């Protein structure tokens, strides 16, 4: 009996006894995330304590047989995954401490709305209108209100909680052999053990801030052309030299520039890129959005959605009847249980995450042949990226003809080709320096580099320098204004993001090379190539088996993220908006502020 | 004047139709004999997922004599109804429920999560060697996967049997399917089993 094979009989043992027990703390995470009450809180945590408590079992009795003695790396890599004692560590009290916090971090966040001083029943929170105040409101002062109240409300009663939650964290990942909590969440990237294909968990920061350094000139001339734009919406607002307020951005916090499309289209009397007024026109229901994004899977030759889908997902809003944590997700139950939380609307960017969160879902649907602990992709930024790569040929106006939401005696222009590459470059660009600053500020501060007294300190100083967001307020170290996003209040990794976007204009070059496209990477579309689906597929089924360098290798050719497909797909509007930004500064200065004073003494 | 009970019908019904159904590792084994098979209220149905027949046609079996004729039911999972079949492999084939390798007959499948929900079924995972052709091993003794001898279920010591759990919310792969799997053989013999067009073969003495 050698060690290998009385320890895939101990695997064997746990990918069945573990089906049923994560499928029922799924069952009740499901239930609190659509039907917040303390009855589920309780369902959820007595679930989660059995999976849990079932984890740490098995985790010691995987300890029995040594990782040397496997050679089967398919064995090896769930051995090892079951094997580390991730909560373990910590004491029974700081276990309980730790998931206390990141209970009440993640209830806060999803409950906490701001009331009127005047009617105290007069309540906004973010989900229904704080965002909408932030996505669609035209003035300075509204827009500073649901800013900052948000922060000053929601992000104060985030902030001593936030400080415990790092030291927890911290004490967490070293006691697992990692140098702090970044290095942990840094980990999902790493591959130890194959000969040309391996990734340290340090290489991460070398080639974002490489590959950051390469996308700062693309960002600069895009953040240029926005500045003017807004100036014109907000006039004696924003300075020429200075950087952008952060509450006049396309959303809460500057995630996304999406919603400054209006304010910034270049050619604004062509026919709308942005089809949300179309969906409107072409009554379109939530049942639409994601038919018509089955169809796009479908064409690829990707599986259809399961009955199950569509009886148990929660695709609109339910009411006042119930809250529910509206952030789009995508649910991989277990036991073929897949569904979709998302409190959708009729806008285009609603269209798009559902292409997201399918891509979520297909991936899911398509590694659920492998093992229990194998049942994840290659890396976080692959999972996020499938469904990007979708929604990339489905933003198209060839693709948006195709299902009648343009007009169907349209044309296209250079002008068109503009102004449809610049909505991209709000969405894609735009995000780049929020998401390398947030996870940068995040990393420095389980690092240590940050000290609690300049956690808002550095955090706007390097909102400043690297995205070239100015706060319009003075914020002291009683605000949290990270913890203010759903990601840093609800313990999830943000580099998922970044890499997502460069990989998924790699994994697009690949894509329609396998379809027959002569054409530009730009206005590219793989929406009936079932040649292009079976490369995507081929990758999708492999789960997190094979590493994401080699499973990145054989896809796009590479064994690490390019930034060179993704300035290559922007070349048109960045050779465009170095012409417009003749007559603008391009750069941004760190010492104007929206609150300083223009007097002297 | 009435027809006479010259020959019987074949007690499909009784096989098919059954309230309950047994566990895959044990699995129900019935005999058919001196009846008369029809196939035709097998073919109009719209519930059976699976319906492959080896040896034989599916459409000529309403013509076919045979002199041994077994019906063997059970209920597995959606995912695990493919083992059933010649030259499979998984913990259905080798440890539960082996179709022999020139297997002749049909093996038909159905969702029951309507029925079978919840229930109390069970698959053996563990299992010294891989189970002959049509074998059956009910046995309940702990699996002895380490050098260390086994007392008490443990560490390297495994209950062999484990149970299934079927929910409405499942996927279709993890839902119960009520599996028949209807075993022929035919020798230079009298005929037990005929088809409605073949009733007067060898059915009457
Ligand atoms: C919310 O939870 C209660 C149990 O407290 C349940 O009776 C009700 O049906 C749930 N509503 C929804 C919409 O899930
Ligand atoms: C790992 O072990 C399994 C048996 O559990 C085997 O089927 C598989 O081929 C092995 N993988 C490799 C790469 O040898
Ligand atoms: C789990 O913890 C025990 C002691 O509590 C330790 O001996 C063992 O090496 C740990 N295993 C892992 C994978 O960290
Ligand atoms: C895919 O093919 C269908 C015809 O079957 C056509 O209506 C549709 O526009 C095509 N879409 C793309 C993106 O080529
Ligand atoms: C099983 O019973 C149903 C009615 O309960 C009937 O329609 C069907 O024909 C029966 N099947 C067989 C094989 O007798
Ligand atoms: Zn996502």
């Amino acid at each position: 009996s050698t060690i290998e094979e009385q320890a895939k009989t101990f695997l064997d043992k746990f990918n069945h006894e573990a089906e049923d027990l994560f499928y029922q703390s799924s069952l009740a995470s499901w239930n609190y995330n659509t039907n917040i009450t303390e009855e589920n809180v309780q369902n959820m945590n007595n679930a989660g304590d059995k999976w849990s408590a079932f984890l740490k079992e098995q985790s010691t009795l995987a300890q029995m047989y040594p990782l040397q003695e496997i050679q089967n790396l398919t064995v090896k890599l769930q051995l090892q995954a079951l094997q580390q004692n991730g909560s373990s560590v910590l004491s029974e009290d700081k276990s309980k401490r730790l998931n206390t916090i990141l209970n009440t971090m993640s209830t806060i966040y999803s409950t906490g709305k701001v009331c009127n001083p005047d009617n105290p029943q007069e309540c906004l929170l973010l989900e229904p209108g704080l965002n909408e105040i932030m996505a669609n409101s035209l003035d300075y002062n509204e827009r500073l209100w649901a800013w900052e109240s948000w922060r000053s409300e929601v992000g104060k009663q985030l902030r001593p909680l936030y400080e415990e939650y790092v030291v927890l964290k911290n004490e967490m990942a070293r006691a697992n052999h990692y140098e702090d909590y970044g290095d942990y969440w840094r980990g999902d990237y790493e591959v130890n053990g194959v000969d040309g294909y391996d990734y340290s968990r340090g290489q991460l920061i070398e080639d974002v801030e490489h590959t950051f350094e390469e996308i700062k000139p693309l960002y600069e001339h895009l953040h240029a052309y926005v500045r003017a734009k807004l100036m014109n919406a907000y006039p004696s607002y924003i300075s020429p030299i200075g950087c952008l307020p952060a509450h006049l951005l396309g959303d809460m916090w500057g995630r996304f520039w999406t919603n400054l499309y209006s304010l910034t289209v270049p050619f604004g009397q062509k026919p709308n890129i942005d089809v949300t007024d179309a969906m409107v026109d072409q009554a379109w229901d939530a049942q639409r959005i994601f038919k018509e994004a089955e169809k796009f899977f479908v064409s690829v030759g990707l599986p259809n959605m399961t009955q199950g889908f569509w009886e148990n997902s929660m695709l609109t809003d339910p009411g006042n009847v119930q809250k529910a944590v509206c952030h789009p997700t995508a649910w991989d139950l277990g036991k073929g249980d897949f569904r979709i939380l998302m409190c959708t609307k009729v806008t285009m960017d609603d269209f798009l995450t559902a292409h997201h969160e399918m891509g979520h879902i297909q991936y899911d649907m398509a590694y659920a042949a492998q093992p229990f602990l194998l049942r994840n992709g290659a890396n976080e930024g692959f999972h996020e990226a499938v469904g990007e790569i979708m929604s990339l040929s489905a933003a198209t106006p060839k693709h948006l003809k195709s299902i009648g939401l343009l007009s169907p005696d349209f044309q296209e222009d250079n002008e068109t080709e503009i102004n449809f590459l610049l909505k991209q470059a709000l969405t894609i660009v735009g995000t780049l320096p929020f998401t390398y600053m947030l996870e940068k500020w995040r990393w420095m501060v389980f690092k240590g580099e940050i000290p609690k007294d300049q956690w808002m300190k550095k955090w706007w100083e390097m909102k400043r320098e690297i995205v070239g967001v100015v706060e319009p307020v003075p914020h002291d170290e009683t605000y949290c204004d990270p913890a203010s996003l759903f990601h840093v209040s609800n313990d999830y990794s943000f580099i998922r993001y970044y890499t997502r976007t460069l990989y998924q204009f790699q994994f697009q070059e690949a894509l329609c090379q396998a379809a027959k496209h002569e054409g530009p990477l730009h206005k590219c579309d793989i929406s009936n190539s079932t040649e292009a689906g079976q490369k995507l597929f081929n990758m999708l089924r492999l789960g997190k088996s094979e590493p994401w360098t080699l499973a990145l290798e054989n896809v796009v050719g590479a064994k690490n993220m390019n930034v060179r497909p993704l300035l290559n797909y922007f070349e048109p509007l960045f050779t465009w908006l170095k012409d417009q930004n003749k007559n603008s500064f391009v750069g941004w200065s760190t010492d104007w502020s929206p609150y300083a004073d223009q007097s002297i003494k | 004047v009435r027809f006479p009970n010259i020959t019987n019908l074949c007690p499909f019904g009784e096989v098919f139709n059954a309230t309950t159904f047994a566990s895959v590792y044990a699995w129900n084994r019935r005999r058919i004999s001196n009846c008369v098979a029809d196939y035709s209220v097998l073919y109009n149905t719209t519930s059976f997922s699976t319906f492959k027949c080896y040896g034989v046609s599916p459409t000529k079996l309403n013509d076919l004599c045979f002199t041994n004729v077994y019906a063997d039911s059970f209920v597995v999972r959606g995912d695990e109804v493919r083992q059933i079949a010649p030259g499979q492999t998984g913990k259905i084939a080798d440890y539960n429920y082996k179709l022999p390798d020139d297997f002749m007959g049909c093996v038909i499948a159905w969702n029951s999560i309507s029925l079978d929900a919840g229930g109390s079924y069970y698959y053996r995972l563990f299992r010294k060697s891989v189970l002959k052709p049509f074998e059956r091993d009910i046995s309940t003794q702990l699996y002895q996967a380490g050098d260390k001898p086994c007392s008490v279920e443990g560490p390297d010591c495994y209950y062999p049997l484990q149970s299934y759990y079927f929910q409405s919310t499942n996927g279709v792969g993890y839902q119960p399917y009520r599996v028949v799997v209807l075993s022929f053989e035919l020798l230079n013999a009298p005929a037990t089993v005929c088809g409605p067009k073949k009733s007067t073969h060898l059915v009457v003495n």
